[PDB]
RNA sequence: UAGCGAAAUUCCUUGUCGGGUAAGUUCCGACCUGCACGAAAAGCGUAACGACCGGAGCGCUGUCUCGGCGAGGGACCCGG
RNA sequence: UGUCGGCUCGUCGCAUCCUGGGGCUGAAGAAGGUCCCAAGGGUUGGGCUGUUCGCCCAUUAAAGCGGCACGCGAGCUGGGUUCAGAACGUCGUGAGACAGUUCGGUCUCUAUCCGCCACGGGCGCAGGAGGCUUGAGGGGGGCUCUUCCUAGUACGAGAGGACCGGAAGGGACGCACCUCUGGUUUCCCAGCUGUCCCUCCAGGGGCAUAAGCUGGGUAGCCAUGUGCGGAAGGGAUAACCGCUGAAAGCAUCUAAGCGGGAAGCCCGCCCCAAGAUGAGGCCUCCCACGGCAGCCGGUAAGGACCCGGGAAGACGACCCGGUGGAUGGGCCGGGGGUGUAAGCGCCGCGAGGCGUUGAGCCGACCGGUCCCAAUCGUCCGAGGUCU
């Protein structure tokens, strides 16, 4: 459930480190996102010279959020952190790699090239 | 809403609520019948009848839950040697409860009396 | 709040017929089987000591 | 009419049997069915059982492992017919039934409050042993 | 338009095609109709339904003849289904096929006087910021000398609950003729144990 | 005059430039066209101090998204 | 007759921001421009500043304009402004002054009437009753986006890119629900500190909150969780488009007549509803009781009182039960929560550990069982007006 404010752990190469949650793209009033969501998002904390810097406005997607995502065989999945990987207007990932597990939920929402780089899809 | 909860307040909070329970469970296991308000009288009979029925069972352990609840040594004593044998073929309803005619004149209570069966 | 208060002195009609619902109704009351004094029902006689056809009370 | 007795009837077509039991602190591998593209496969997921409701068929348990520095919680059915098989890989002690709090302790703080239940270890060796 | 009447008797969940699927299970058959309207004699076409086996020392001498007119053992419930008229005598869940889609309709949980956060899902008030006993009023309710009153039904302060509600497409999970059970996707009004009606769908 | 200046003073005014912010009529740093600072009704600075008045951050939160449940004393019923 | 702005709560207008239906276009397509019809629903979150307004950020189908004492302080707020303090600029010799700036600065428990939300009591609906109903008339609801197939086709040099028709998936909103997810769970269980006590050890109780603190947690009530709704369809139309066709040998959508045509109107859907005094309909039950369209009295069908109670409930109402009985309490079984009780044995100098032991305890949930408590009863209650 990530909404306005809410701080992201980026999981790719990007470096960036932390990025802010400011708007959700879904509809023209949605009030949480979840696994598979893109949002408009600011980035507070980067490291140095990297392919984005601190105040970029980027377009990410949650990979793993620390409520927990219900699913229609009866099952659920939470994970430690509430995370995201930046991507440009064409869906590719920005980066070259991403970082932790990432959800099964991306496959369906057409995010083949996050769930390739993904280490271990849960 | 209330829906299906259980046991009344008698506008008190806890720990005054189990004092009440556990001093007319005193009173009663004693005179062996009291003259309470209905409502207080319609909760006590869970307490003692627990209270009862664990005396019934007889061992240490029983002897030590009740004792919780009574802390009177003498009063438990006399609950298992006398209170609690003539009980042996009864299985629950050691109390009861009977209505009384007139309320109380200080404030309209309705009256009832608490006694232990035979 | 702003202390509302009463417009208007009520006339008696009105608050009589305000207090229409006011009559008490008289108690309830049987008689007992044993000594046939009239006294509440699912109460022990007070008259006698007697309830469910026994002794429970000194009278 | 027993109402409970009309649940427990419906339910009773999908009562699931054949999976081993455990207890809050054990380490447990699910062989849990999963459809990605386009097949159906099967994912394990290993981790300590840190919690276990019970409602009869609606009992669930949870599962938490470390999967590359990120701690992962997985719910489970006991009776859902996508668990393939469960597998008891460690006996661990815990005073406690639900073991909330080893999502705020290190691995060796982890090992040290949740040691080897020796006494159920004993026990699973003295069974498995078939005639 | 078929119909019958039931109990709700609790809500579980059940596993169809790797999916888990909510259902409320319902007591429904077996119903003997007791009365058929028609048009010639009352006006419009129905059919009055049984439901529950009744002690007959509980039931009084009107009730009675009514149940022996047509040749019918006591019953509990009385209830209509209006626009049916089953070939036999006795309407059990065979008529529900699993897929049938249905509506179900029941007495809501009574939530007794209700506040307008409840009710009416109101705002309220702020909980800091100077906000002087209003954490959980209503507000203003009209506005100045023009129109001077208050609109007829407005959302305010009352009972909630208790009241006739009918949930609408619920898919028929299964039907279990053994038992007169009936298997339904979602939720249905009321608690378990209440009365309820099981009709056809009126959304294609 | 020195010093200071869109100021506890600047009408036009959210002046313009820079900083912070995804976005800053406030805030901080500048310029000076000071409607209408200015040197014991003191001028410009000042470590320490302030339940004084601005601005930003970290932490943490039912302040909020957005409300939910629970406790007790009233409110509700009866007697005075 | 409390004056800005906010918050809550709305409702209305339509000069329509969006969604819908159209005409003209300097309308190829896609997209716009302009005018016509349309008020059913919808119209976001944030930075600045007391602001309304406005600018800006990120979205959007869209971020409409207005009325209701510039809606709404016996609903809240009190930042602005508009008492007394203090200061700055400026004015005045001065006391003081400006609305010019700046810091601060008491907003009143009890609703009589109308109105509104809920809810009972009385009477009436010509005999009195138990049920089941019709729906006059009301309210609710009414939204929209993306992708895909059609089809990279019609159209165009190319970029770009459809009508019509057909699927799938969202956002907010509404109603219900507790299987799952997630809360609470005031004593359901365990751990821990300090002190006082029972009884010295052990084992326990009180108090540290109106749970002493912590770790959990049933039923219930709940959203963040789950199901479902917006319609489909029919009818009459608005702008607009026609058919046939005079007056007016032509022409004309019209003067006679007939089609097509909107998220709009009427029905359809859900809910209330015969106080609908126009008091409806159907099933069944009781009956011509005595004395003097009236009165008094005992009854009938029945109803109420009282009592055990209830996901019903402020009271009262509703619904269930009253020994011919499972309604509550107890007891037993199951679920469930807590997580291995006391005692004894064994190991250790000891704190403790092991075994007995998934033990002991254990509210509400699903059941069983007359052990206890609904004992015994009383009061109402038709004799059917007239053409
Ligand atoms: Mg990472
Ligand atoms: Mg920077
Ligand atoms: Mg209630
Ligand atoms: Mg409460
Ligand atoms: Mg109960
Ligand atoms: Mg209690
Ligand atoms: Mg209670
Ligand atoms: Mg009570
Ligand atoms: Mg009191
Ligand atoms: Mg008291
Ligand atoms: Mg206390
Ligand atoms: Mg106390
Ligand atoms: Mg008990
Ligand atoms: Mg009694
Ligand atoms: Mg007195
Ligand atoms: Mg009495
Ligand atoms: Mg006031
Ligand atoms: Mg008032
Ligand atoms: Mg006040
Ligand atoms: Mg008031
Ligand atoms: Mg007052
Ligand atoms: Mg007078
Ligand atoms: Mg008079
Ligand atoms: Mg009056
Ligand atoms: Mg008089
Ligand atoms: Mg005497
Ligand atoms: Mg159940
Ligand atoms: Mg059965
Ligand atoms: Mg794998
Ligand atoms: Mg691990
Ligand atoms: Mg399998
Ligand atoms: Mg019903
Ligand atoms: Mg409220
Ligand atoms: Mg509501
Ligand atoms: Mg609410
Ligand atoms: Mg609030
Ligand atoms: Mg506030
Ligand atoms: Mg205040
Ligand atoms: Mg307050
Ligand atoms: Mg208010
Ligand atoms: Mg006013
Ligand atoms: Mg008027
Ligand atoms: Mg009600
Ligand atoms: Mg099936
Ligand atoms: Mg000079
Ligand atoms: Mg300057
Ligand atoms: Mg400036
Ligand atoms: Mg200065
Ligand atoms: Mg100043
Ligand atoms: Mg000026
Ligand atoms: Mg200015
Ligand atoms: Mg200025
Ligand atoms: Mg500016
Ligand atoms: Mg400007
Ligand atoms: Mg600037
Ligand atoms: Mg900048
Ligand atoms: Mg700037
Ligand atoms: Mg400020
Ligand atoms: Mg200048
Ligand atoms: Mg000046
Ligand atoms: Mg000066
Ligand atoms: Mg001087
Ligand atoms: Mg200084
Ligand atoms: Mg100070
Ligand atoms: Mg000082
Ligand atoms: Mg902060
Ligand atoms: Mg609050
Ligand atoms: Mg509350
Ligand atoms: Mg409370
Ligand atoms: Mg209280
Ligand atoms: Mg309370
Ligand atoms: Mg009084
Ligand atoms: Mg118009
Ligand atoms: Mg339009
Ligand atoms: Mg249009
Ligand atoms: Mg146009
Ligand atoms: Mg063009
Ligand atoms: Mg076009
Ligand atoms: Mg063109
Ligand atoms: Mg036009
Ligand atoms: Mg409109
Ligand atoms: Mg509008
Ligand atoms: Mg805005
Ligand atoms: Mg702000
Ligand atoms: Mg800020
Ligand atoms: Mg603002
Ligand atoms: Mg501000
Ligand atoms: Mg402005
Ligand atoms: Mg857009
Ligand atoms: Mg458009
Ligand atoms: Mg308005
Ligand atoms: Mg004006
Ligand atoms: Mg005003
Ligand atoms: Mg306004
Ligand atoms: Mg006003
Ligand atoms: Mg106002
Ligand atoms: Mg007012
Ligand atoms: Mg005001
Ligand atoms: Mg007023
Ligand atoms: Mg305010
Ligand atoms: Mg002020
Ligand atoms: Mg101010
Ligand atoms: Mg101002
Ligand atoms: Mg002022
Ligand atoms: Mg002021
Ligand atoms: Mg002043
Ligand atoms: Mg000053
Ligand atoms: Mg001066
Ligand atoms: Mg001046
Ligand atoms: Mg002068
Ligand atoms: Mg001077
Ligand atoms: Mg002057
Ligand atoms: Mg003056
Ligand atoms: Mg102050
Ligand atoms: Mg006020
Ligand atoms: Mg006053
Ligand atoms: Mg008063
Ligand atoms: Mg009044
Ligand atoms: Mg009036
Ligand atoms: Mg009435
Ligand atoms: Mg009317
Ligand atoms: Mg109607
Ligand atoms: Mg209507
Ligand atoms: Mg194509
Ligand atoms: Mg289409
Ligand atoms: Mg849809
Ligand atoms: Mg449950
Ligand atoms: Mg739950
Ligand atoms: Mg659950
Ligand atoms: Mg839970
Ligand atoms: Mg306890
Ligand atoms: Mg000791
Ligand atoms: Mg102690
Ligand atoms: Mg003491
Ligand atoms: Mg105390
Ligand atoms: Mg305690
Ligand atoms: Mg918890
Ligand atoms: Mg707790
Ligand atoms: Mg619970
Ligand atoms: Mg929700
Ligand atoms: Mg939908
Ligand atoms: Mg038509
Ligand atoms: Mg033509
Ligand atoms: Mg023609
Ligand atoms: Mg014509
Ligand atoms: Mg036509
Ligand atoms: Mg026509
Ligand atoms: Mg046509
Ligand atoms: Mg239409
Ligand atoms: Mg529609
Ligand atoms: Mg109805
Ligand atoms: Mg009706
Ligand atoms: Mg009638
Ligand atoms: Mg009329
Ligand atoms: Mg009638
Ligand atoms: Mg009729
Ligand atoms: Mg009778
Ligand atoms: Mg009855
Ligand atoms: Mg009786
Ligand atoms: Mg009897
Ligand atoms: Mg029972
Ligand atoms: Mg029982
Ligand atoms: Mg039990
Ligand atoms: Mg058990
Ligand atoms: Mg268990
Ligand atoms: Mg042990
Ligand atoms: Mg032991
Ligand atoms: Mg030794
Ligand atoms: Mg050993
Ligand atoms: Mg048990
Ligand atoms: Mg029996
Ligand atoms: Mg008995
Ligand atoms: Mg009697
Ligand atoms: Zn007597």
């Amino acid at each position: 459930m990530i909404q306005p404010q809410t701080y992201l752990e980026v999981a790719d190469n990007t470096g960036a480190r932390k990025i802010m949650c400011i708007r959700v793209l879904k509809g023209s009033n949605a009030k949480y996102a979840t696994v598979g969501d893109v949002i408009v998002a600011s980035v507070k904390e980067a490291i140095p010279r990297g392919a984005v810097k601190e105040g970029d406005v980027v377009k990410a997607v949650v990979v793993r959020t620390k409520k927990e995502v219900k699913r229609p065989d009866g099952s659920a999945i939470r994970f430690d952190d509430n995370a995201a990987v930046i991507i440009n207007n064409q869906l590719e990932p920005r980066g070259t790699r991403v970082f932790g597990p990432v959800a099964r939920e991306l496959r369906e929402k057409g995010f083949m090239k996050i769930v390739s780089l993904a280490p271990e899809v849960l | 809403m209330r829906h299906l909860k259980s046991g009344r307040k008698l506008n008190r909070h806890s720990s005054h609520r189990l004092a009440l329970y556990r001093n007319q469970a005193k009173s009663l296991l004693t005179h062996g019948r009291i003259t309470t308000t209905v409502p207080k009288a319609k909760e006590l009979r869970g307490f003692v009848d627990h209270l009862i029925h664990l005396a019934k069972r007889g061992d240490l352990h029983a002897r030590r839950l009740v004792l919780r609840d009574l802390q009177d040594v003498k009063l438990v004593r006399k609950l298992f040697d006398e209170i609690a044998p003539r009980y042996r073929d009864r299985q629950g309803g050691y109390t009861r409860v009977l209505k009384l005619a007139e309320r109380r004149r200080g404030d309209g209570a309705p009256l009832a009396l608490v006694e232990l069966v035979e | 709040a702003k202390h509302p208060v009463p417009k208007k002195k009520t006339s008696k009609a009105r608050r009589d017929a305000r207090r229409s619902h006011h009559a008490l109704t008289p108690p309830i009351l049987v008689p007992c089987p044993e000594c046939k004094a009239m006294k509440p029902p699912h109460t022990v006689c007070p008259e006698c000591g007697y309830y469910a056809g026994r002794k429970v009370l000194e009278v | 009419m027993n109402r409970g007795a009309l649940i427990k009837l419906v339910e009773s077509r999908y009562v699931r049997t054949d999976l081993p039991e455990f207890r809050p602190g054990d380490t447990v591998r699910v062989s849990y069915k999963v459809k990605e593209g386009n097949r159906t496969r099967i994912q394990d997921f290993e981790g300590i059982v840190i919690r276990i409701r019970r409602n009869g068929f609606n009992t669930t348990f949870t599962v938490r492992k470390v999967s590359y520095g990120v701690g992962v919680e997985r719910i489970f059915p006991l009776h859902s017919p996508l668990i393939q098989k469960i597998d008891i890989v460690q006996r661990g002690r815990a005073r406690r039934a639900k073991l909330y709090f080893i999502r705020n302790l290190s691995d060796r703080e982890i090992r040290r409050k949740l040691r080897a239940d020796r006494k159920r270890i004993d026990k699973d060796r003295a069974a498995e042993r078939a005639a | 338009m078929k119909g019958i009447l039931g109990v709700k008797v609790g809500m579980t969940r059940i596993f169809r095609d790797d999916r888990a699927v909510p259902v409320t299970v319902i007591l429904a058959g077996p119903c003997p109709v007791v009365q058929r309207r028609t048009p010639e004699k009352d006006g419009y076409t129905a059919v009055q339904l049984g439901f529950l086996p009744q002690n007959p020392k509980r039931v009084n001498r009107p009730l009675k003849g009514h149940f022996a007119k047509a040749g019918v053992e006591p019953v509990r419930i009385l209830r209509e289904i209006r626009d049916f008229n089953p070939e036999g005598d006795t309407v059990t869940v065979e008529i529900f096929k699993p897929g049938e889609r249905v509506d179900v309709t029941g007495t809501s949980k009574g939530r007794g006087f209700a506040g307008v956060m409840k009710r009416w899902n109101f705002a309220g008030g702020p909980d800091s910021h100077g906000a002087h006993k209003i954490h959980r009023h209503p507000g203003s309710i009209g506005n100045r000398k023009t129109p001077g009153r208050v609109y007829k039904g407005k959302k305010m302060a009352g009972h909630y609950g208790a009241e006739r509600v009918t949930v609408m497409n619920l898919e028929v999970v299964d039907v279990i003729p053994e038992e007169n059970l009936l298997l339904v996707k979602g939720a249905v009004p009321g608690p378990n144990g209440g009365l309820v009606i099981v009709r056809e769908t009126k959304k294609a």
